[PDB]
């Protein structure tokens, strides 16, 4: 039943944030927390992410400077929130893993864990733990990896799902986020099930290539991913048969331990006509509807999840569904037989009639974290840009294991792509 | 953690004893350039004494 959900820095906080406001606009909560619906579709599956007339998500917001939590609570449903969740310290993390993993974040993160416990404690049966983070600064990077480190060890048993945002030179606040994102990723590849790698390039691309943005600010950025977090978390939140929790999307979509890696997308992506569902499903899986800058036909999917929403023909949907399949069966690893699922809820998203959400496991996303590795090693190789992380006391060799951890994982992509 | 407080320390640590250092050989330097002058002073005063002294034969 019950998810618990944590939003750790200033890209995670502001994700996580928007993620809330619009599931909370679907499920017909408003930023008091009263229900204001008119289907019972909306109720079925509510506590799972909502403690209960009034309904409070279950939510920690946790960073090392007050500022972006200070903007959360006075945003748009920032009054939802339960104000004993909000966890903050002062110093900030200057953009540092270091700072998040050992330092700073070492002294607020029990108290997150305080606060962690005590929403576990009161789930009738609690399935698992959904972070939203930046792998590029600090906190959500540093912090929120350590973290997910230590609610492992308090809840060994139980499914982590990440919504890690990966740095890119095109939309970057500083030069160490190659560093911080090897750092994270060697994290993540050990601690997490299931990982929707959400790539800053990717989002902005999307943003003036297809949506004629000529200026993407984060907030147009977030916006993508609001809709992205609550396309793949449909089947979460409303009654169904397919992926309907963590550990059973797990099953599905993780076929060797390290490669829980997910490219998302979203559709429709356009700058009032009808979207037919043949529509959905050619846009659904162009390489142009996908948030991690990884061509697609540069690899081959190991599983696949598409989930529609909307009232539409289940039958066309079936039907479009096996028609990408037999005509780009080449993409398709050949070992894994019926490796698309696809689900259907009959809620759509606001201000759409229709839409389609992608979850792929594709050995292509390799070329994501290849494109990490070599930002790190221009600048790993000449030790720019060190001594922020050695004046927090630690050594060069844990950077050394971390790039060889991270090639190692895209070393097994490429062996699964070939076999 | 422990790493980074023990060198934050030693830095402290490193800082205060050479400055500590620096001050105290700095003194040594500059009191001994004036005991000089002040040993050269005290021979012509001598030596007045012995003019004076000379003239009186
Ligand atoms: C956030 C929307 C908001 O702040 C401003 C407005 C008015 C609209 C944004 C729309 C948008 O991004 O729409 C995309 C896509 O461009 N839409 C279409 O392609 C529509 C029709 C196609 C026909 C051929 C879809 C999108 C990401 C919508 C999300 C759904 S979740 C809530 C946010 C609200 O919008
Ligand atoms: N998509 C998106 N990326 C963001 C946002 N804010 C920061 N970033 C990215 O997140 C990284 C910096 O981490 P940030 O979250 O600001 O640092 P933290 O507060 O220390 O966790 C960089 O890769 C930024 O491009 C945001 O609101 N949205
Ligand atoms: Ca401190
Ligand atoms: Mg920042």
């Amino acid at each position: 039943r019950e998810i618990v959900h944590i939003q750790a820095g200033q890209c995670g906080n502001q994700i996580g944030a928007k993620f809330w406001e619009v599931i909370s606009d679907e499920h017909g909560i408003d930023p008091t927390g009263s229900y204001h619906g008119d289907s019972d579709l909306q109720l079925e599956r509510i506590n799972v992410y909502y403690n209960e007339n009034k309904y409070v998500p279950r939510a920690i917001l946790v960073d090392l400077e007050p500022g972006t939590m200070d903007s959360v609570r006075s945003g748009p449903f920032g009054q939802i929130f339960r104000p004993d969740n909000f966890v903050f310290g002062q110093s900030g993390a200057g953009n540092n893993w270091a700072k998040g993993h050992y330092t700073e974040g070492a002294e607020l993160v029990d108290s997150v864990l305080d606060v962690v416990r005590k929403e576990s404690e009161s789930c009738d049966c609690l399935q698992g733990f959904q972070l939203t983070h930046s792998l590029g600064g600090g906190t959500g990077s540093g912090m929120g990896t350590l973290l997910i480190s230590k609610i492992r060890e308090e809840y060994p048993d139980r499914i982590m799902n990440t919504f890690s945002v990966m740095p890119s030179p095109k939309v970057s606040d500083t030069v160490v986020e190659p560093y911080n994102a090897t750092l994270s990723v060697h994290q993540l590849v050990e601690n997490t099930d299931e990982t929707y790698c959400i790539d800053n390039e990717a989002l902005y691309d999307i943003c003036f290539r297809t949506l004629k943005l000529t200026t993407p600010t984060y907030g147009d950025l977030n916006h993508l991913v609001s809709a992205t977090m609550s396309g793949v978390t449909t089947c979460l939140r409303f009654p169904g048969q397919l992926n309907a929790d963590l550990r059973k999307l797990a099953v599905n979509m993780v076929p060797f331990p390290r490669l829980h890696f997910f490219m998302p997308g979203f559709a429709p992506l356009t700058s009032y006509r009808a979207l037919t569902v043949p529509e959905l499903t050619q846009q659904m899986f162009d390489s142009k509807n996908m948030m991690a800058a990884c061509d697609p036909r540069h690899g081959r999917y190991l599983t696949v999840a598409a989930i529609f929403r909307g009232r539409m023909s289940m039958k066309e949907v079936d039907e479009q569904m096996l028609n990408v399949q037999n005509k780009n069966s080449s993409y398709f690893v050949e070992w894994i037989p019926n490796n698309v699922k696809t689900a259907v809820c009959d809620i759509p998203p606001r201000g759409l009639k229709m839409s389609a959400t992608f979850i792929g496991n594709s050995t292509a996303i390799q070329e994501l974290f290849k494109r990490i590795s070599e930002q790190f090693t221009a600048m790993f190789r000449r030790k720019a840009f060190l001594h922020w992380y050695t004046g927090e006391g630690m050594d060069e060799m844990e950077f050394t294991e971390a790039e060889s951890n991270m090639n190692d994982l895209v070393s097994e992509y490429q062996q699964y792509q070939d076999a | 953690i422990q790493k980074a407080i023990e060198e934050n320390n030693n830095f402290i640590k490193m800082a205060k004893e050479k400055l500590a250092q620096k001050m105290e050989s700095n003194k040594e330097n500059r009191e001994a350039h004036l005991a000089a002058m002040l040993e050269r002073l005290q021979e012509k005063d001598k030596h007045a004494e012995e003019v004076r002294k000379n003239k009186e034969l």
